[PDB]
């Protein structure tokens, strides 16, 4: 049973380590791009507010 | 205006010459392709005959003859021209490929594409559909080596790598000199056909297993030859 | 002139004679009026050389 | 855009872009047809033909000729329909559905008819 | 005398010498061509009387190229002499580059074997064409123009997708104008894009590109030859 | 696998820190853009007057 | 050949031959595409594009049109460069490397820059 | 030859007679070329065209 | 039918509806064909177009 579980762990770790490195890279990229998207939306909201204030004034 | 019109007249005359030359050369290559289609007929007929004779004594448990328990991928081979000026040929082939995709999706199968010919590469790249493997440079003058390679790759994907549970082929059948129709065939797994009514070395089962890939290769070769004829 | 295409590819200098040529409704008067309008920043300088 | 609005102007200029590109491809279409065009140009030509035919309308003065009653498409509906055409939302319908139809509801009705 | 009519007029637009006061008169004669024929009589007369052309074509105008300058036909025989040194450095070969791009696009319309250099030229040209599009009543100061053309000529737009270039440009000049106006001030007062200012502008462009968000059935069967399984 | 856990945690922490920095810079640039547009509005009003 | 010499005449007349063939082919290429030309014709078209662009020169009076300074190509160098172009010794360089260079040294420098 | 010239690219697909016609025509065209100020006596022309 | 026949001159195949349209159009063409100096009374024309 010990040999069996050892095989099982060798299998999972390799897999889970690979998948978790991939997931860490993907999640860092996703969070960074979400931050960029929020920044772009904020800048566009500022542009819209500026256009609105110039038009109203 | 007169200068532009005469320049256009000269351009159109040159284009007329080139297109008429292409028409005549295509008439030559139709004859060549049809002759090569007929040349492969005896081999296909006799390999099919001995394949039926082996299936009579075979176990019929070879993977290429049994549907997977629940197929989830399906391979699709789209045979298309590698040079233009073929009219709707590529458009018709890829329209039938899309129809096959719809039929697969209705059945829940996810299609995965192998493509022969650049013109199909362009269409699938434009619509951002991935192609596992592609072959180019022989759609006009196919040779059995290319058919064998394509069949080998398709079969290897079938036995599997992620692989595919089913594989089809989409190509233009040379129904007649006047009409060519794009057709779809499920090349594997094959249905075993029974109809009403020999010795073997080293046994029937190993020989049958070794011969089925050859049958796949020769049918793909016939498909490529007929697609070249239809293209011409 | 305030137009990137003109000020970059076909620059117009003081003393030059730049022809705006084209069919109906291709932007000619638009180009010329934009050129005239772009001189307000220079006019407000109060300097005859500008 | 300062007079007709941003959306109307954008849709009109996109339609004009598509039709001008279709006009540029005219000689190639005449000689070899749509088959030799690039896929982008092929799609553009399809929706250019559909746009050009959708600009046709069943005029109320034309009832004396074709017997078909005339339609009237409000500006908002025209803008929306041509935005959808330029975005390809109708490029699956047959070209015939857009002749002398005048509107989106009539377009759907004629699509059902065909 | 129809030629004389125009020359007698247009030739009076001149840059007087310092002995005569240094004054000047710039002429922007406007010619209506019929059916896009720049080769007619009066058009060619005026073309030969003037120091340049801005051949506005309806085809380009419809294609979305506004102000619609045909780059190849258009020319300014004064050229760089009528540009500030920054603009001359940033756009010295821009017109010939765009003419070559147009020629390549006409040639490479259906060429599927494009070389890497040819495709790079096509991409740079398309980005420049987008960069030169400009809405009406939207003038740009000369410093903004040099920064914009700097984005394209030096290749900082090669990473932006073509359809976003107009936005990218439009945003960057604002980001500079709001945050790094020292570049604009340097360009305006000095009329030159100094090495220090060029480095600052490149760094600004990169830090903005970090934050920029781009818009992006028959059956094969084997006959077993027996009536049933 | 362990290292992978540590690297995932570090990547999440770095992503959070970089998101905070990016949003701070974005707020600063948005304030600058709003200030520029308000000054342009003042200039336009002066021109109209 | 009795004045400018046999080498000069041969090179010039081969250049004219290539350019005339390219001019005739332009109509075919604009519609049918270059990929449907003969291999010899395709090679000739590439050489013709390179020759057309090499005939351009950065002139002294045009400095204010291109920014770059003027250049002078000796007659022997022109003959050698165009002879090589006509035999295809520069078919490996990009065509844009031949535009406004004026000489073989400038050709090599601009090829390196690309 | 002027009819077959469109097929120069695709000579491999031509009938042997047509290929022979094209090859003969190219050489006849080269034969009819002649340098300036060098006229040929009629006997020389006869042998050449022969 | 005119454009349908132009299309069918090179299309490999068409739907049964297209073939029916082509068959009807050919017959309408052969029907409107009429010999010279043989005008038909209006009722005869009605019956023929019927
Ligand atoms: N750069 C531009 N961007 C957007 N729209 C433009 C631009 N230039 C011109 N237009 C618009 O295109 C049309 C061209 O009008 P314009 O007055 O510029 O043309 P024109 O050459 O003077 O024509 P006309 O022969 O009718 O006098 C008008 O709608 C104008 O608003
Ligand atoms: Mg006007």
């Amino acid at each position: 049973a010990e040999r069996e579980a050892m095989l099982a762990k060798t299998a999972a770790d390799n897999r889970k380590s690979a998948e978790q490195v991939a997931a860490a890279q993907a999640d860092y990229e996703k969070e960074m791009a979400e931050a960029r998207a929020q920044a772009s939306a904020l800048r566009d909201e500022a542009r819209a507010a500026g256009r609105s204030v110039v038009d109203e004034k | 205006t007169l200068r532009e019109l005469r320049g256009r007249i000269r351009s159109a005359g040159s284009i007329k010459k080139i297109t008429k030359a292409q028409e005549l050369i295509a008439t030559s290559r139709i004859a060549k392709a049809q002759a090569r289609v007929e040349a492969a007929r005896p081999y296909a007929a006799e390999i099919t005959n001995m394949l039926t004779e082996l299936a009579g004594a075979s176990a019929l448990d070879h993977p290429l003859l049994v549907e997977r328990k629940q197929p989830k991928r399906a391979g699709v081979l789209v045979v298309s021209s590698d040079r233009g000026l073929c009219g709707a040929y590529n458009a018709n082939v890829l329209r039938r490929a899309e129809e096959l995709f719809s039929l697969l999706r209705d059945e829940g199968k996810d299609p995965v594409l192998y493509v022969v010919g650049r013109k199909a590469l362009g269409y699938f790249s434009f619509r951002q559909r991935t192609v596992v493997e592609s072959w180019t440079g022989f759609s006009e003058r196919p040779t059995y080596e290319n058919a064998r390679e394509i069949a080998d790759t398709l079969v290897n994907a079938f036995m599997a790598i992620l692989g595919v549970d089913e594989l089809h082929i989409v190509f233009t059948e040379f129904r007649s000199m006047l009409s060519q129709t794009a057709v779809a065939r499920r090349a594997a797994p094959m249905e075993v056909e029974y109809v009403g009514e020999y010795s073997f070395e080293p046994d029937p089962e190993t020989l049958f297993d070794a011969l089925l890939p050859r049958y796949i290769a020769t049918r793909v070769y016939a498909a490529l030859l007929e697609a070249a004829a239809s293209e011409s | 002139t305030g137009i990137k295409a003109i000020d970059a590819m076909t620059p117009i200098g003081r003393g030059q004679r730049q022809l705006i040529i084209g069919d109906r409704k291709t932007g000619k008067t638009a180009v010329c009026v934009d050129t005239i309008l772009n001189q307000r920043e220079a006019w407000l300088t109060g300097d005859p050389k500008q | 855009p300062a007079i007709v609005g941003d959306e109307h102007y954008r849709v009109a200029q996109e339609v004009i872009r598509i039709l001008q590109r279709y006009k540029d491809l005219q000689d190639i279409i005449a000689i070899l047809g749509i088959d030799e065009l690039s896929e982008e140009d092929k799609q553009l030509v399809n929706r250019a033909r559909r746009i050009e035919r959708f600009l046709s309308q069943n005029m109320m003065a034309a009832e004396q000729f074709t017997g078909q009653p005339g339609s009237t498409v409000p500006l908002k509906e025209t803008i929306e329909a041509f935005d959808k055409l330029t975005k390809g939302e109708f490029d699956h319908l047959p070209e015939q559905a857009f002749f002398l139809i005048g509107g989106l509801d009539d377009l759907a009705k004629k699509a059902e008819s065909l | 005398d129809v030629f004389y009519l125009h020359s007698r007029l247009l030739e009076r637009c001149a840059k007087l010498s310092d002995e005569l006061g240094g004054g000047s008169m710039t002429g922007l004669p406007i010619i209506e061509t019929k059916a896009n024929d720049i080769s007619a009589f009066i058009p060619t007369n005026v073309i030969s009387i003037t120091d340049g052309q801005c051949f506005l074509e309806s085809d380009l105008f419809n294609q979305g190229v506004r102000p619609a300058i045909n780059v190849g036909v258009s020319v300014s025989r004064v050229g760089g002499a009528a540009q500030i040194k920054a603009m001359k450095e940033v756009a010295g070969s821009l017109r010939l580059d765009l003419s070559q791009y147009r020629e390549l696009e006409a040639f490479a319309a259906f060429a599927s074997d494009l070389d890497a250099a040819s495709k790079a030229q096509l991409d740079r040209g398309a980005r420049l064409v987008e960069l030169l599009k400009q809405p009406q009543y939207s003038p740009l100061a000369v410093e903004e123009q040099v920064v914009a053309i700097f984005l394209g000529t030096q290749g900082h737009l090669d990473s932006v997708p073509v359809e976003d270039v107009q936005r990218f440009e439009s945003e960057l000049l604002e980001h500079v104008k709001a945050s790094h106006s020292d570049i604009f001030d340097g360009i305006r007062e000095t009329k030159k894009l100094s090495e220090e200012a060029e480095e600052k502008l490149v760094s600004v462009i990169n830090e903005f590109k970090k934050g920029f968000q781009a818009s992006d059935l028959e059956k094969e069967s084997v006959k077993v030859r027996k009536p049933a399984p | 696998l362990a290292d992978a856990d540590a690297m995932h945690a570090k990547a999440l922490a770095d992503a959070k820190a970089e998101s905070e920095k990016v949003t701070e810079e974005a707020k600063q640039d948005s304030e600058r853009i709003a200030a520029q547009l308000s000054e342009q509005a003042g200039s336009e009003a002066e021109r109209i007057k």
